[PDB]
């Protein structure tokens, strides 16, 4: 059987003001999340980093 | 970084001498000093197992990368950081740096010993340090050794 398929709306539809408007505040919600989150995370990265060790050293 | 700066370098000899008190001391020693890179090996090899499991299995490609990517990710989380690692290192440093020190004394007077030594070696034949020779003998003195 010949699975059926579509156009997305959003690859063919004029750019809107709605759209614009709403994801507007999505997207600055979504940034202000993602950047506390990724503060975090990379806090915690960069402190589980090594010490740095001496020049041409084994173990 | 003070305890590492006083000894400078660390060579796999000392390494595997302390070996006796910690059998992970290499594998601590590199999880606090940047020496080499660490891959996550065994991360990467149950990712390879869970992708032949995958490819027996018929799924999607991006579930045997997200699958080969997890035990990765797994691996890494649990190498990275582990501060304990650190208080191990500091206590090699501080039995390493008290070694070398001893060791610099030892060489400075060796030549002042050598003729002792001499004499040393074909009177007593055993190898046993003197310091633990000469506690034995005065808790041999102690205990029988007559009072008078
Ligand atoms: C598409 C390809 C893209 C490729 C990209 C490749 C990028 C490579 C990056 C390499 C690593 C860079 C690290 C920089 C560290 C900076 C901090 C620092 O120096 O810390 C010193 C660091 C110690 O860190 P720390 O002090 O403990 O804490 C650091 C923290 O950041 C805390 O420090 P802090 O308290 O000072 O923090 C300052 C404060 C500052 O925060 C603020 O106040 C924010 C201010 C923002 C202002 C922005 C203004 C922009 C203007 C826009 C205008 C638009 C106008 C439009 C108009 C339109 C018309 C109207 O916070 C931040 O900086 C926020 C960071 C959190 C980020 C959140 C988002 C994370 C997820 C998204 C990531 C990006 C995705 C992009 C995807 C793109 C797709 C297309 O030690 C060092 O000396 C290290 C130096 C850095 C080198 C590290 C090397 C590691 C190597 C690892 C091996 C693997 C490498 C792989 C490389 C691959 C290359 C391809
Ligand atoms: C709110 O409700 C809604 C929804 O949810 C139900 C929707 O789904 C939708 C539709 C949703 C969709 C079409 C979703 C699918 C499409 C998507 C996700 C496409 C969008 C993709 C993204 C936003 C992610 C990619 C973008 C990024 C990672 C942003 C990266 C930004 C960067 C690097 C910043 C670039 C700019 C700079 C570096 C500034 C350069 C200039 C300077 C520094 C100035 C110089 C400065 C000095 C000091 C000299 C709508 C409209 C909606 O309203
Ligand atoms: C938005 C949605 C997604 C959000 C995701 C959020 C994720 C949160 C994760 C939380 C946990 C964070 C853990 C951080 C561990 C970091 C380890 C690391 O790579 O550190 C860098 C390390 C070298 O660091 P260091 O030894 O300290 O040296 C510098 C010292 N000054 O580097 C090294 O030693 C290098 C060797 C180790 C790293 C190997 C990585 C292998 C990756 C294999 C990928 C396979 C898949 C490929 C797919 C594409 C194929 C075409």
């Amino acid at each position: 059987m010949r699975t059926k398929l579509y156009n997305a709306a959003y690859f063919l539809l004029n750019n809107n003001e709605s759209f614009g408007h709403s994801f507007g505040i999505r997207l600055k919600i979504v940034g202000l999340n993602t950047w506390i989150v990724g503060y975090a995370v990379s806090r915690y990265y960069f402190s589980s980093l090594r010490v740095k060790a001496a020049q041409d050293e084994r173990f | 970084l003070r305890r590492k700066q006083q000894l400078g370098k660390i060579y796999p000899e000392e390494v595997s001498s302390y070996t006796q008190i910690n059998p992970d001391i290499a594998n601590d020693l590199n999880l606090t000093f940047n020496a080499k890179l660490l891959w996550p090996v065994r991360g990467m090899t149950v990712g390879a197992g869970f992708f032949a499991f995958a490819h027996l299995f018929n799924l999607p490609y991006s579930f045997r990368l997200g699958l080969f990517v997890l035990p990765t990710a797994v691996e890494l989380a649990f190498t990275w950081g582990n501060k304990t690692s650190q208080f191990k290192s500091i206590e090699f440093m501080d039995y390493l740096l008290q070694y070398r020190v001893s060791k610099a004394l030892l060489e400075k007077n060796a030549k002042h010993f050598a003729e002792k030594k001499a004499a040393y070696q074909k009177e007593i034949n055993s190898s046993q340090s003197v310091q633990d020779l000469y506690n034995q003998l005065i808790t041999l003195v102690s205990e029988q050794a007559p009072s008078e």
